[PDB]
């Protein structure tokens, strides 16, 4: 109810949702290596 | 073209018309006649108080409800006013729009304010 | 002095010209975008 | 005096540009500080005519 | 007809005016930043034939004319005039004649400045002028006293602008306004203008003490004859420091009223903030000096100087703090303020991130003169500077103007800007860390790669700034038909979840001021009635 | 400042006194829903009957959508069904059977 | 005005297309509403219901978000565009620009990299890779 409704989100917004933040940031490894091996 | 008394606050209008006579000998006299252009009016009137282009505030304490709303002495056709509460200070600061083509409304009073002219021939 | 109402007269250019309908003097405007560096540079160098 | 009544007047009987009050200091400043304007600035800039014509080109 | 347009009494022409002409010397700026980035595309000649006289001359003339003619004239004057007097119920600003006088002495400093950069010497010392790197002998001709002149001039014009707004606020404000609750962009004029009046003096004695020296020869500063340039460069550093917070915190208040304008709530800790900013104002005057760490000041005063830089420096991350607490617990829309703002917010983030890198004194030994502090001061005065004047002409050109601009030609130019922005500043960490050494015509191809993309970058926003024009031409040939559709924005903020249509339609916005549903600017005689509020 | 919730209520009543049209109304809903307090039924139904003071079935809709998704709240819905089956049994106004099944 | 079991034409041309309807009875049909609307509910029929809840609540002009019905891939495709013009007139400017290094070949790089990384103590033999052509 009160408390077992609450850790819906509370507590799942460290294995649930890492992905969206994980992938944010994911373009500089797919750009700039990539860059690099493209001109070395 | 003849001098003009110029004793009443409201018979006096053009600053061209007023010039003002030196004087030969003496002591330097008085704000009434020496002063030049039109602000010896204004110099007068913030002597005695009443005054144009007044800074005196208006109704900001009263609510200004659909009772008794305030009321804005200027014959302009736009209105840039506010009020958000009659205390001092209780929300941010929305503006009011008298007008005559429609109603106004102020979001947290719920007034409609009547804008106010001058009596007209 | 008093005669703007300030809808498309703010703007320090005469929109009227049927020889400058906003074109040559707009132009002109690109030309001196990029006049300034190349006089500079073709003052002492070349382009 | 008996000419500020008069000049003044004559301004509220005819309202024009350049104020009416120096018409001789007028002639004598603008033509001038045009003509000798032109006179003083334009050789600046026109002895590297001959000069200009400046391609960078050396062998 | 053309005494509003030379003669200007009304503040509204003269913004305009200041508008045009510090766009036409940004682009110009970019467009030869666009050429030096070129010239230092790859290393050699392959454009110019090498020339690192004329080299430093273009570069001198980049900073100078951005710092001097970009960021400064509109971003200050325009929001002022149009704004400080006009909100608090004034009916028409004072000193028409001092603004005439400051508009017509800049042609002189342009005219001059014109000269110094097209004279065969030219002055090339960079933003430092410093002797005797700015020693006549090297740099020859008129270019150093036209350029001081300038200087004169427009400090002169910047200070009186600024005496013209402080007693504005002092005296034109309305009976019904109580001081301690004014809005923070009246706050942050009011700082940066004591701070400008503060600190332009300084400058300005430094600058004809200078002058003096090179006209009359005289042994001031001169290594020969027991001088010591140092004070000048203390003189120049008690200058940049407190006018890098001038060009800085009208920024803070320009994108503190569009998010409070914006997001429908009240600004987290906003008297709190105010107090702070105050605070922030008054001890300005104690961290000036964190950049001579290397001189040859003792241990003592070095410690000194790090524990004031970095113990005024937590009003920044309250700032942070405070707007991301504003943008929290309301509604976000997708439009262009938005973003520009979150963009702005974050990159001052990884900016100030870099500054307290280099707050450490210790660090700054194998630190300073390297690329890292140019590169931290380039991310913070370029994002500051361009994202706040971006957010404000995208946040106030219907404002000024009342015909729409349209809404994916504003998206698409902040993507191009931002991802030009991204790919030049990112590899700056790299580049930085290995030791690119700064303000070499012929730097080593090691950097090839680097400075190729960070060419392609700088060509990314000068076709924005095409795109910009281009927006302009658009906007001014189709305002009628983007009032007639949807093609452009209608309304700034998005209705929420509890209006009707005709009761949104009716209350379009409750904002702060008038300014917002003030009619398009009307005759010079505006505001004829005194504001009252309670 | 934690400052008191109810002299905001009394405000609405008190405005709800002097209420004069649907504007009114729209007013009140927003100043309340916009605070963090949850509403009772029994200011739920004064909103309720202020909104039906005019008969606007589609302002109806409007508070009964808003109740169902005025605050997350750590995600209440048992309390919510509940308070929305009392609310619409008092009265009537069958909607969610429309556009549900979209 | 009174009006009995008003449902119409315009009831259900409402819910297609609002803005093509030309603006001169949209005032009509609304006013109509709310003077029916006036009377007691009386769990008023599906069609109306819907039409007066597309009339008062929005996703028709104010409520117009800044997404549109596709100018998103506009906006893409701008972007696309703008790097496609750049990388066109960088390869035109730079062919225009021609050959200016008579000197620094691959040979050359590779000389200076074996010079540098074949004593004085080199750091794992270094990884200076000649950049290009
Ligand atoms: C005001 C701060 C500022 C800003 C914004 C910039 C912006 C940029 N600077 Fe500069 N720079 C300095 C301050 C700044 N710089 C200083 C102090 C130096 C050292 C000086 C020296 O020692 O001499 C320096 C030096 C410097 C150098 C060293 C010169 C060398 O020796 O070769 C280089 C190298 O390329 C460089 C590059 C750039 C680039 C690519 C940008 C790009 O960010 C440019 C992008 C800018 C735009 C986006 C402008 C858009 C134009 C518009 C039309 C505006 C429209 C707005 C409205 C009116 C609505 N800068
Ligand atoms: C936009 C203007 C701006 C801003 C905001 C800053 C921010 C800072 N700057 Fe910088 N700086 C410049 C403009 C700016 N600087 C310029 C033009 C120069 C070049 C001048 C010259 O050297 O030539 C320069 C150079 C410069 C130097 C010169 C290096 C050397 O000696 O050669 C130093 C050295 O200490 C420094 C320090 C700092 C610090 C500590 C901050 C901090 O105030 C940053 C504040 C932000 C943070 C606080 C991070 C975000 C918030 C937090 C995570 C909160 C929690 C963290 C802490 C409180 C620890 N700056
Ligand atoms: C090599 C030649 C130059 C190419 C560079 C682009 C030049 C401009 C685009 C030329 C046409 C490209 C192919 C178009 C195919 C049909 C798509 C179409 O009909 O376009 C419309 C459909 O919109 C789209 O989805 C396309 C957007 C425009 C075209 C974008 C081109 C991108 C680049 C294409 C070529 C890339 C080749 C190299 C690959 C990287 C555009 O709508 P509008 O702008 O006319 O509508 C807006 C309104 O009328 C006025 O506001
Ligand atoms: C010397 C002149 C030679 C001719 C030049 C003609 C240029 C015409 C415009 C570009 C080529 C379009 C070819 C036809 C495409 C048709 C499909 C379409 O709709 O695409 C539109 C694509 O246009 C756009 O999307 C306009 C914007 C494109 C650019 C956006 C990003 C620009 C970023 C860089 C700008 C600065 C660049 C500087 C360096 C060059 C063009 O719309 P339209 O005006 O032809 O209307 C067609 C409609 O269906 C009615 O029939
Ligand atoms: C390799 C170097 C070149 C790398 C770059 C190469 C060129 C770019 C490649 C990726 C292009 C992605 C396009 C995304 C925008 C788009 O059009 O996506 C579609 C939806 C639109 O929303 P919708 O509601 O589905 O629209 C329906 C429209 N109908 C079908 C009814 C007509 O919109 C969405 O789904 C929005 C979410 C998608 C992501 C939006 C952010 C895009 C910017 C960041 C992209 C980062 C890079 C991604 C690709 C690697
Ligand atoms: C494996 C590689 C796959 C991709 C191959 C692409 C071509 C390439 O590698 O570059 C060839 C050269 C590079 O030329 P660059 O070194 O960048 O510039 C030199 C310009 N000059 C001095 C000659 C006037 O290109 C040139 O000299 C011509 C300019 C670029 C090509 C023209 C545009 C595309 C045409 C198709
Ligand atoms: C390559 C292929 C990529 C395919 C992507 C589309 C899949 C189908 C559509 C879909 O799944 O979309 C998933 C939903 C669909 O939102 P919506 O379409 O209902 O519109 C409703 C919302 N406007 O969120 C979105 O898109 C949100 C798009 C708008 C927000 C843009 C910014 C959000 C981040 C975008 C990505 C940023 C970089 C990555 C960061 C992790
Ligand atoms: C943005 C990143 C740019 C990196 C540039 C430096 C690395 C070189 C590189 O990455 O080269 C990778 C190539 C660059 O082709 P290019 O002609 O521009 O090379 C110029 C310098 N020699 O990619 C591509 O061909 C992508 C396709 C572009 C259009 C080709 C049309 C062919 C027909
Ligand atoms: C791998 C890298 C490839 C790079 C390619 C660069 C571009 C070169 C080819 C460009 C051709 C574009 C033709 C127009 C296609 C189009 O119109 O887009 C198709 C649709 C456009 O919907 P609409 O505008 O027709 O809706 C019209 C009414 N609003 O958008 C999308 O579905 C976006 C999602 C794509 C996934
Ligand atoms: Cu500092």
């Amino acid at each position: 109810g009160r408390i077992g409704e609450s850790w819906v989100i509370t507590e799942g917004r460290r294995l649930i949702p890492e992905i969206f933040q994980w992938s944010a940031v994911l373009s500089v490894c797919l750009g700039w290596p990539g860059a690099v091996y493209f001109f070395s | 073209p003849v001098v003009k008394t110029a004793q009443n606050l409201a018979e006096v209008n053009g600053p061209e018309t007023l010039i003002g006579p030196g004087a030969k000998e003496g002591t330097v006299p008085t704000d009434l006649d020496q002063e030049t252009g039109l602000a010896r009016l204004e110099l007068l009137g913030k002597l005695e108080g009443i005054d144009v282009f007044d800074t005196k505030p208006l109704d900001s304490s009263r609510k200004g409800t659909m009772k008794d709303p305030i009321i804005i002495e200027s014959y302009d056709d736009y209105r840039y006013v506010g009020c958000t509460g009659s205390p001092a200070g209780s929300h941010t600061i929305m503006w009011l729009k008298p007008t005559v083509n429609e109603v106004a409304r102020c979001w947290e009073c719920g007034s409609v304010y009547k804008l106010n002219p001058v009596g007209v021939p | 002095v008093h005669f703007k109402d300030g809808v498309y007269e703010n703007i320090p250019f005469k929109v009227k010209g049927r020889k400058t309908p906003y074109a040559l003097s707009h132009f002109g405007f690109f030309a001196i975008g990029f006049a300034v560096p190349f006089v500079a540079c073709y003052v002492q160098l070349k382009k | 005096a008996n000419k500020v009544i008069q000049l003044q007047k004559i301004f509220q009987s005819s309202t024009k540009p350049l104020w009416w009050r120096h018409p001789r200091s007028a002639l004598y400043l603008y033509p001038f500080y045009a003509i000798f304007a032109v006179a003083v600035v334009t050789p600046l800039l026109y002895i590297p005519n001959a000069i200009r014509g400046i391609k960078a080109k050396k062998a | 007809m053309v005494q509003r347009w030379l003669y200007s009494t009304n503040a509204k022409d003269i913004a305009v005016l200041y508008f045009m002409l510090a766009i036409f010397s940004g682009m110009a700026g970019t467009a030869m930043s666009l050429i030096i980035r070129l010239e230092l595309a790859a290393p050699g000649s392959q454009y110019l034939h090498g020339n690192s006289q004329l080299f430093n001359v273009l570069v001198v003339g980049h900073a100078v004319l951005m710092i001097f003619f970009l960021v400064m004239p509109a971003l200050i004057g325009g929001f002022g005039n149009y704004l400080l007097p006009l909100m608090i119920g004034a009916t028409d600003t004072a000193f028409p004649r001092i603004n005439n006088i400051a508009f017509w002495v800049l042609p002189m400093g342009l005219v001059c400045l014109v000269t110094s950069t097209l004279v065969e010497s030219g002055a090339g010392t960079g933003w430092t002028v410093y002797p005797p790197l700015s020693s006549i002998q090297a740099h020859s001709g008129p270019s150093v006293d036209l350029a001081i002149f300038a200087l004169h001039l427009t400090s002169i014009s910047s200070l009186l602008g600024a005496i013209n707004f402080i007693v504005t606020t002092l005296n034109m404000r309305t009976n019904g306004m109580t001081m301690h609750k004014l809005p923070l962009f009246v706050w942050s004029i009011f700082i940066t203008a004591f701070l400008l009046l503060l600190s332009l003096p300084v400058l300005s004695a430094g600058i004809t003490m200078l002058l003096l020296d090179r006209n009359f020869n005289t042994s001031f500063f001169e290594v020969s004859g027991g001088g010591d340039p140092i004070l000048y460069e203390h003189l120049f550093w008690f200058f940049g420091h407190p006018e890098v917070y001038i060009l800085i915190i009208p920024g803070f208040g320009i994108i503190s009223h569009v998010v409070s304008t914006y997001s429908k709530k009240p600004v987290f800790g906003e008297i709190s903030m105010v107090y702070a900013m105050a605070s922030i104002g008054l001890l300005g005057f104690l961290v000036w000096s964190h950049h001579m760490y290397i001189v040859g000041l003792d241990a003592d005063t070095r410690a000194y100087f790090t524990s004031a830089t970095m113990i005024i420096a937590i009003p920044t991350g309250i700032k942070i703090f405070s707007w991301l607490a504003t943008i929290h617990g309301g509604s976000i829309r997708l439009a262009t303020p938005m973003l520009y703002a979150i963009a702005f917010l974050f990159l001052f983030t990884m900016g100030g991130l870099t500054g307290v890198a280099l707050a450490n004194a210790s660090l700054d030994v194998a630190f300073h003169d390297t690329y890292y502090v140019v590169g931290h001061f380039h991310y913070v005065l370029s994002m500051g500077a361009i994202f706040s004047l971006f957010a404000g002409y995208y946040y106030w050109s219907p404002q000024i103007l009342g015909l729409n601009y349209n809404e994916k030609l504003a998206q698409i130019q902040f993507w191009l800007i931002f991802i030009g922005a991204n790919v030049i500043f990112f590899p700056m960490h790299f580049l930085g860390i290995n030791g690119m050494p700064r303000r070499i015509p012929d730097y080593p191809d090691a950097f090839a790669g680097w400075n190729y993309v960070a060419s392609i970058g700088s060509f990314i926003a000068t076709l924005s700034l095409f795109l910009f024009i281009y927006i302009l031409y658009d906007q001014l040939v189709n305002g009628l038909n983007n009032k007639v559709n949807n093609k452009s924005v209608i309304y700034n903020k998005a209705p929420d979840f509890v209006e009707s249509n005709t009761i949104f339609n009716l209350n379009t916005v409750k904002s702060s001021s008038i300014e917002f549903l003030l009619t398009s600017p009307p005759a010079v005689h505006s505001f004829n009635t005194p504001a009252v509020q309670s | 400042d934690e400052e008191t919730f109810e002299e905001f209520t009394a405000r609405y009543e008190k405005e709800f006194d002097e209420a004069y049209d649907l504007f009114e109304v729209q007013r009140v809903l927003n100043n309340c829903f916009s605070y963090d307090l949850v509403p009772a039924p029994a200011v739920i139904e004064k909103a309720l009957r202020a909104a039906r003071r005019v008969n606007d079935l589609p302002t109806a809709i409007r508070v009964f959508e808003a109740l169902k998704y005025k605050v997350e709240n750590e995600d209440q819905y048992k309390a919510y069904l509940d308070e929305l089956k009392d609310v619409r049994q008092e009265l009537g106004v069958p909607l969610k059977e429309e556009l549900f099944p979209s | 005005a009174q009006t009995h079991a008003l449902s119409n034409a315009a009831v259900m041309d409402l819910q297609s297309r609002w803005e093509n309807m030309p603006s001169t009875e949209q005032q009509d049909i609304v006013s109509k509403l709310s003077e029916r609307q006036k009377l007691p509910w009386a769990q008023l029929t599906e069609p109306e219901k819907q039409a007066v809840w597309y009339i008062s609540y929005g996703e028709w002009g104010p409520r117009r978000p800044v997404l549109n019905k596709g100018d998103s891939s506009f906006i893409a495709k701008g972007v696309a565009a703008g790097l496609l013009f750049s990388v066109g007139l960088f390869a035109v400017v730079r062919m225009a620009g021609g050959q200016d290094a008579k000197t620094m070949n691959k040979e050359w790089q590779l000389k200076s990299d074996e010079y540098l990384k074949s004593k004085n103590a080199n750091p794992w033999g270094g990884y200076s890779q000649v950049q290009s052509k």
